[PDB]
């Protein structure tokens, strides 16, 4: 068995970002979910940085 | 094959001009001698498991370094363990056989995890052919015990480690062991076997529990995996004329995309079935069998009637042409049997263990039309016909219909 | 040391090649032809196979019945097979029945009746076989493998041919095929077992002397294939066993990497759960597969043609949820042929092959097949000494160099049949042809 | 239509030189360029962004 | 550490007269103060089992040994949670403290170690 | 091994979280503890000084440092909660171990109600301890100097870390070299990662191992003594004592546990023959 | 909405001469503009299947109907991802748009609804 499937932590990541079975016909409107993840990552990175300088 | 004796073990070897040698140990340990159903199959599968000097694993890894191969099989008469290797590697192979016969550790885990699972897959693969099943069932009806024991281990009759250990104590003994070397220098083999198998027990000759008794009857085996029918006739006096009879009657084709000029091959015409006449000499007894496999049970029923008629027609009279054909085909059969190492080993094995001098292919007797017709007449008029149906048994013939 | 293979020619250019054995009493004599289904076009595809049927349907003199009787009277059997590049017609007989069997072969090859009635009778037979090959899973897989690997090329066509051609093949097309292709310079009369070479050459002069020579006689085993990375999926959820083949473009018979490819193939090797010894094999893939129950079997192959080949593996598995693991570990073992193999693996595989290449030649038929194959593909029988030397010359450096050019990061042809839902898409399989860590 | 050995037509898509090193090298040039710009863009981003943590102009003025 | 290592080192010690004379009494007192017998365990019941090798050796135990081991684990677990010690027949006597598992694990490990060696063989 | 290894990271994250939180008060100990601890980074060769100025956001601990410590102190507990969850997901594959060291697959109990109600007992015992400190002695565990506002001019009499960091501080002091001391102090935590290797026992845990139990007792008491030595003055004879205790701390992992666990294996086997 | 509801309401409409005269032409235009036939679907291929009732009705389909439905879904998925429409024989003709599934789901739902009614019966 591949490590990505055997190890429980790796297997959780595997289940969402790698082996996750998706329909083969998603159009570009299925891209907003990962754009929302990107906005969230930018807000966390910029927001925590602003918090270091904000009073 | 120069027969000799080396430290109480019978050794037969024939030198050749090839880089590859075959060494076979033939054991008097086939299923007719089995103490428990299936033990001779399990013992065969236990060869080259862990021994005290050398684990199964180490043996296989070393065998790969020599590029050798290992073949084993069980018959009603023998267990045959054969190795094929380059000529010069002979001493290694003799020593490996000695380790197996003297020092096999028969461990319970090997039986559960290694040996019994392999024995079970072996049987399932053979049974995929319904003709195999039909001919096995026919031996069971015809002889009941001894020759009627199953050759292979079945799930319904579990072999225990104590069963296999007891049987091996009898079989792995100088009295039951013959060594057969193809393309092996005979003097070199005798010297090696003499040093390696010196400390093997003497033991005693394994005997069949009970005398061979002949019976008639039916065996309907319901499978969903194809259809076959054996029409067997147990013989109390096995004659070599039945060899010529089987070859004459025939069943298969001798060229591609053809039926064949044989009586039984001309019984399949218009169907998708296949016939095969087979004589099984077993020393004290014999079995002449006509196995018909096919897809449609009705087609089999048709050919089965033509098969029985063909035998009766033969019994009436055969021509000189037919007699010459029988002899030609029987001589060819003998030749290729003595050639194929699987069967070669057992032929000399029977000469060494039992005493039955081999019949050279060049000494195959020519039977006159009279002798062939008389042999067929003796079969058509048997008091104990065996019929074994496999598959859709409700649609296959019965003994009383045939 | 086996006896020398004797070789003679006739005037027309027919080769006679023989290897005698005094111990046997039976002899295989037959005709190996350097022609097959590849020599057909797309309009007569299936002609070679059709002829094989009609060769045993009656000659100018003897009828089908007479033919049957004659062979039965000899006591032996006749057999034939047609592949993509080779056709064989042999006759196993007794020592004394060699001349008569030679006579039968020359007749069926040179003067077959090819009656219209017989053609029509065979049409139905061949049509039935077309819808019966489905059962033989391994054959289905390999026929699709060639079809996809050599997409729209002669090596990608099936031997049986399409249904459409089967209904339209005429005696004219049949006659044309065998007149163009079954020429003396493309044929080898081969004897193995109880044959005298000088006797066989006399029989060849008697029966095969009036064979046509081709206009342009090229040497035996003379051929451009453009491999296509691709996949065929034949999903069938009702089958319990998945059958999967994966191949890359391999090596031709006369490649300089011929033996290196065989050694690489032996490092991966074969496996079968039904054989007792297979759980103890040295092969890394074998150990992974047996310990994890990933497959019922696998068989490495290195198939060669005159100008190309396919090198790969054929797997069978009931473990439908771990097909991904099976394929993953298989391709990771192939990666190691380029990244990790050392003297250890190479010397082990060479040791195994040194024996295996001689071991293959068991009976008289096996020997005859070897002589015939080597004569039609290489133009000569290579002595065991030469083969032992070519194998000895394979180093670990050669295997790594060969794998890095042939396997590493290369396109594969992939065929899956059966419950293959777990087989990932092409990209994920092909991504396993390299290692990001290397 | 029926025979599964007749491969569907892929001629509109197939490259003639599909097996060549030049063919593979081109696609790895695209992958490589993309990796290269992503590495350069990441480095720029990380450097510029993390510099917020270094002394600000008003801190350096009082030094 | 592998069971093989422990068994072989112990055998070296038992061979040496001097060594055995000094080690065997210490080992016997150690085992008395260990106190696993006061929960009705046999020594082999304490061996770590969460490895492939040990899971294989446990599968090879004869069914009766296997059922008795299950009972001793359940019984010790019940003494542990109750903060009680075994009394009477539940205490393991020195003569009952048999190495029922050692032979199975030594065979499993012998194969495993041979496999590792043979994976590294070099044709000479 | 995996839940234990993630656990070691949790412990490091706790230390950083608590260190930054203590600075936020900006009393004397806040400032001076930040100064001394952040100057340990100056020991990193070549880039150390640059890294310190970068951490501080200036040339000493000041406003930039405090505002960044606030933002990071707020964040780090969320990171710590994630790692706590990860170590439990990793554990869930084998389940909890138990005091006998044997399998529990033979005899399992549901988490609820059994361990739910068992956990409530110690929740209330904890709340009673919490009550006695928070309501009756709220400053017992603290340093009075942190009620003086940070003053970069005046240096407090003694700059010591919070009690829970004291053993690591004693280990640092034991090594005379600056970089040496930093490495030893980090190594004192990272060495926990090698326990799965250096423990050679065929048996899990110490319930049945009298010699291991004695060694464990010495190891624990030594760790408490290191804690006490972390807050004494750098004076005789505490200097040499701190070095001996530091050696013993490391020799438990590197020498004593591998030796004792090897010998006990042999004693179990011979003793039960 | 249940398939039962849809089928019964439609049958009320088809009975009324006036209603059918006005509704049937609209329904036929609707189906033309819907454009599911241009991906080679039959109408019943679009029905939501992730319900116990629908999973039961799909299991009851004859194997041939079931295999053909699988193919039409895979073929439509391939047209969707390629942004292509069916051409030629792939387009569903009005005569091929048969209600292969409706009878199975109506039987499943008939049982389900009777079960609900009978669970609420009151002995009089
Ligand atoms: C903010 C952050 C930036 C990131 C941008 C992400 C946006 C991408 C996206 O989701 O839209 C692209 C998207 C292309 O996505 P696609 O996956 O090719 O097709 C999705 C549609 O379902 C396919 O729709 P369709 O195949 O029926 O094609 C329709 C489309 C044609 O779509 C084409 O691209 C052509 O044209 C229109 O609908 C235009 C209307 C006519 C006005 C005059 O553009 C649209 O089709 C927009 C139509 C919305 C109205
Ligand atoms: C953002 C960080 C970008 C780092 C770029 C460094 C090189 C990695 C890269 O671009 O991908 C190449 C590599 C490989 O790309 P690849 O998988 O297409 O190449 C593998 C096949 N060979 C080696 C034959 C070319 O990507 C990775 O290894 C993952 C790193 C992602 C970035
Ligand atoms: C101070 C020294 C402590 C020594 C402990 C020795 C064992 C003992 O008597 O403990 C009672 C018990 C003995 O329990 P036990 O599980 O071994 O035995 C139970 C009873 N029998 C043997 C019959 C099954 O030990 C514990 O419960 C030990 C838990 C250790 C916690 C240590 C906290 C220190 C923090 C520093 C971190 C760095
Ligand atoms: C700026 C940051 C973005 C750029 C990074 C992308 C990778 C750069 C080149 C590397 C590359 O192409 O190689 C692949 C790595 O991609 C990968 O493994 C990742 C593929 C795509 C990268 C990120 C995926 C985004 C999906 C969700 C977005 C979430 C947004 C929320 C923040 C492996 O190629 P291969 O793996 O195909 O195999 C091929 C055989 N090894
Ligand atoms: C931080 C905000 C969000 C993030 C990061 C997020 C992320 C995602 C992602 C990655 C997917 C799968 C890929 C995709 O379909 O785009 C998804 C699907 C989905 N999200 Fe969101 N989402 C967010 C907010 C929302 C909101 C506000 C809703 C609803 C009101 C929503 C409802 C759904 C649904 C129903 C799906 C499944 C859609 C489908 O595949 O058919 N999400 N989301
Ligand atoms: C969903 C994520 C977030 C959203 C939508 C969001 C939204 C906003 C908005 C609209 C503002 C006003 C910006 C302006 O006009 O100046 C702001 C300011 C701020 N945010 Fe966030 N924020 C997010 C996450 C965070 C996080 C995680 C932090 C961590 C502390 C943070 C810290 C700040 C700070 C310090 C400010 C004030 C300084 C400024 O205006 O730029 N934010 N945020
Ligand atoms: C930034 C986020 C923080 C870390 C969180 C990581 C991702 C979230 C995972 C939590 C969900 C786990 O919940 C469960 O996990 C298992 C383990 O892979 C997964 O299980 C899924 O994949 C496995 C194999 O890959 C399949 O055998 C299974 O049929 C399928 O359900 C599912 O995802 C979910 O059923
Ligand atoms: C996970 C990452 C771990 C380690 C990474 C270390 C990165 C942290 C280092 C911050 C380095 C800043 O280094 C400094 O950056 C700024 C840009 O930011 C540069 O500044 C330069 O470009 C900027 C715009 O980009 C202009 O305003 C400026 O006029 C010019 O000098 C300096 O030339 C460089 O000295």
């Amino acid at each position: 068995m591949a490590l990505r499937k055997k190890n429980s932590l790796l297997n959780m990541a595997n289940s969402y970002v790698l082996d996750s079975p998706q329909p083969s016909n998603l159009n570009y409107f299925w891209n907003f979910g990962s754009l929302l993840a990107l906005c969230l990552v930018i807000q966390l990175a910029t927001g925590i940085t602003l918090a270091m300088h904000y009073t | 094959f120069s027969t000799a004796e080396a430290a109480g073990v019978k050794v037969a070897a024939q030198d050749g001009q090839s880089p590859i040698s075959d060494l076979s140990v033939v054991l008097r340990g086939g299923s007719r001698y089995a103490t428990v159903p299936g033990v001779s199959h399990i013992l065969e599968k236990f060869a080259f498991q862990n021994t005290v000097p050398k684990s199964a694993l180490r043996f296989v890894r070393e065998l790969e370094l020599f590029g050798g191969k290992l073949y084993t099989h069980t018959t009603r008469e023998h267990i045959v363990l054969r190795t094929q290797f380059l000529k010069q590697d002979l001493p290694y192979f003799v020593d490996a056989f000695a380790n197996v016969l003297k020092e096999t550790k028969f461990q319970q885990f090997e039986l559960t995890e290694r040996v019994a699972p392999v024995a079970e897959l072996d049987l399932l693969k053979r049974e995929s052919d319904p003709a195999f099943t039909a001919l096995e069932a026919a031996h069971e009806v015809a002889f009941r015990t001894g020759l009627g024991n199953s050759v292979y281990a079945q799930g319904y009759s579990p072999v225990t480690l104590e069963d296999v250990k007891e049987f091996a104590r009898q079989v792995y003994a100088k009295q039951n062991v013959a060594v057969v070397g193809n393309n092996v220098v005979p003097a070199d083999l005798q010297q090696l076997v003499g040093t390696a198998f010196a400390d093997l027990q003497e033991g005693s000759k394994v005997t069949q529990a009970g005398t061979t008794t002949l019976h008639g009857g039916e065996a309907r085996v319901r499978t969903s995996t194809g259809n076959a029918l054996t029409i067997a006739l147990p013989i109390a006096e096995p004659k070599p004329v039945y060899h010529a009879l089987a070859s004459f009657l025939g069943g298969p084709a001798s060229m591609p995309w053809s039926v064949g000029a044989s009586p039984l091959a001309q019984a399949t015409v218009g169907t998708h079935t296949s016939v095969k006449a087979t004589y099984h000499n077993y020393g004290d007894a014999g079995l002449f069998a006509i196995t018909i496999k096919g897809d449609s049970p009705a087609e089999i029923s048709q050919v089965a009637h033509k098969a029985v008629q063909a035998l009766k027609d033969t019994g009436a009279e055969v021509t000189e042409e037919q007699a010459a054909r029988a002899y030609a085909k029987s001589k060819f059969a003998a030749a290729e049997a003595f050639e194929n190492p699987d069967s070669s080993a057992s032929v000399i094995g029977m000469e060494l263990l039992s005493g039955v001098s081999r019949i050279a292919p060049e000494n195959v007797q020519k039977f006159t039309p009279a002798e062939l017709s008389e042999a067929a007449a003796q079969l058509s008029a048997s008091a104990k016909p065996v019929v074994a149906a496999v598959g859709q048994v409700h649609a296959l013939p019965f003994a009383d219909e045939l | 040391v086996s006896p020398k293979t004797r070789t003679s020619n006739l005037k027309n250019g027919l080769t006679i090649a023989s290897e005698s054995n005094p111990l046997v009493q039976t002899a295989t004599v037959g005709v190996w032809i350097d022609a097959g289904s590849r020599n057909e076009n797309a309009y007569n595809n299936g002609t070679a196979h059709f002829f094989e049927h009609l060769a045993f349907k009656g000659t100018d003199k003897r009828s089908q019945h007479q033919l049957e009787l004659d062979i039965e009277n000899m006591g032996g059997h006749l057999n034939a097979y047609t592949s993509r590049e080779s056709t064989v017609y042999y006759a196993k007989s007794f020592k004394d029945d060699v001349p008569k069997s030679v006579e039968i072969l020359a007749d069926i090859l040179q003067h077959s009746k090819l009656a219209e009635s017989a053609i029509d009778r065979e049409r139905e037979v061949i049509t039935r076989e077309l819808e019966e090959v489905n059962k033989q899973y391994e054959e289905v897989v390999f026929d699709h493998l060639h079809a996809t690997a050599f997409m729209n090329q002669p090596l990608g066509r099936t031997i049986l041919g399409p249904r459409e051609n089967i209904q339209t093949i005429t005696n004219t097309e049949l006659r044309k095929f065998i007149t163009e292709n079954y020429t003396a310079d493309r044929m080898v009369l081969v004897g193995a077992g109880a044959v005298d070479h000088d006797a066989l050459v006399e029989l060849a002069e008697k029966y095969f002397s009036h064979l046509p020579s081709s206009q342009s006689p090229v040497p035996l085993g003379t051929p451009i294939p453009n491999f296509v990375g691709s996949e065929v999926r034949l999903r069938d959820d009702t089958m319990p066993v998945a059958h999967i083949a994966i191949a890359v473009e391999g090596v031709s018979w006369t490649s300089e990497d011929y033996y290196t490819a065989l050694v690489a193939q032996a490092i991966i090797g074969n496996y079968d759960r039904a054989v007792g010894t297979s759980r103890h094999q040295g092969s890394r893939l074998s150990n992974i597969v047996s310990e994890n129950n990933l497959a019922n079997s696998f068989q490495s192959f290195s198939t060669s043609y005159s100008d190309t080949g396919l090198w790969g593996i054929y797997l069978t598995s009931e473990n439908t949820t771990q097909i991904d693991d099976l394929v993953h570990f298989t391709l990771k073992e192939w990666n190691r042929l380029s990244t990790s193999v050392s003297n250890l693996q190479v010397e082990r595989a060479k040791s195994q092959l040194k024996a295996g290449l001689l071991l293959s030649l068991d009976g008289t038929t096996y020997v005859a097949e070897d002589i015939g194959r080597q004569l039609t593909t290489l133009g000569r029988r290579v002595t065991p000494a030469e083969v032992e030397a070519k194998l000895e010359a394979v180093t670990e450096h050669d295997v790594r160099a060969w794998a890095q050019k042939t396997l590493y990061d290369k396109d594969i042809a992939l065929v899956g049949l059966g419950p293959i839902e777990g087989l990932y898409d092409y990209n994920r399989i092909r991504n396993d042809m390299s290692m990001m860590r290397w | 239509g029926k025979s599964t050995y007749k491969i569907p037509d892929f001629t509109p898509y197939l490259k003639k030189d599909r097996n060549t090193d030049a063919n593979r090298l081109f696609s790895y040039f695209m992958i490589g360029s993309f990796g290269m710009l992503s590495a350069a863009g990441a480095k720029a981003t990380v450097q510029d962004f993390l510099s917020n943590m270094s002394a600000s102009a008003d801190v350096l003025a009082m030094a | 550490a592998s069971i093989t290592s422990v068994v072989k080192t112990s055998e070296l010690i038992l061979k040496s007269p001097l060594l055995s004379k000094i080690v065997v009494p210490l080992a016997k007192t150690y085992v008395k103060f260990s106190g696993y017998r006061q929960l009705g365990f046999k020594m082999n019941d304490l061996i770590i089992e969460e490895t492939p090798n040990m899971q294989l050796a446990l599968r090879r135990l004869p069914p009766t040994e296997s059922y008795d081991r299950v009972y001793r684990l359940i019984r010790a677990t019940q003494f542990s949670l109750s903060h009680k010690l075994a009394t009477g027949n539940d205490i393991t006597k020195p003569e009952e403290d048999d190495h029922y598992l050692i032979p199975y694990i030594l065979d499993v490990e012998a194969e495993a170690f041979e496999k590792d060696a043979l994976d590294n063989l070099e044709v000479v | 091994v995996l839940p234990w290894s993630i656990g070691v990271i949790i412990f490091l994250l706790l230390i950083i979280t608590a260190f930054m939180g203590y600075v936020l008060v900006f009393g004397q100990m806040s400032l001076w503890g930040a100064t001394v601890i952040c100057n340990l980074v100056s020991a990193i060769p070549w880039l150390g000084e640059d890294i310190v100025h970068f951490l501080w956001g200036g040339f000493s601990v000041g406003n930039p440092t405090l505002q960044r410590f606030f933002a990071l102190h707020y964040l780090m507990p969320f990171v710590l909660a994630v790692f706590a969850l990860l170590h439990l997901i990793a554990l869930h594959t084998a389940g909890s171990s138990n005091p006998l060291g044997i399998t529990s697959n033979v005899d399992k109990l549901s988490m609820h109600p059994y361990y739910s109600f068992k956990d409530l007992i110690t929740v209330f015992a904890f709340l009673l301890m919490f009550t006695l400190f928070v309501f009756f002695s709220p400053d017992k565990l603290g340093h009075p100097d942190n009620y003086i506002p940070a003053n970069p001019m005046v240096t407090p009499a003694s700059i010591v870390p919070e009690w829970y960091l004291l053993p690591f501080y004693a280990i640092l002091r034991a090594i005379p070299d600056k970089l040496g001391g930093v490495i030893a102090m980090v190594a004192a935590i990272l060495i926990l990662l090698i326990l799965p290797i250096v423990d050679r026992s065929i048996i899990r845990g110490n319930a049945f191992k009298p010699i291991s139990k004695l060694l464990f007792g010495f190891f624990i008491c030594n760790f408490l003594l290191l804690g006490v030595l972390g807050q004494v003055h750098i004076e005789p004879p505490f200097i040499v004592l701190g070095q001996i205790c530091t050696i013993f701390y490391f020799s438990y992992f590197l020498i004593l546990l591998p030796m004792v666990s090897t010998i006990e294996n042999i004693f179990f086997y011979i003793g039960s023959l």
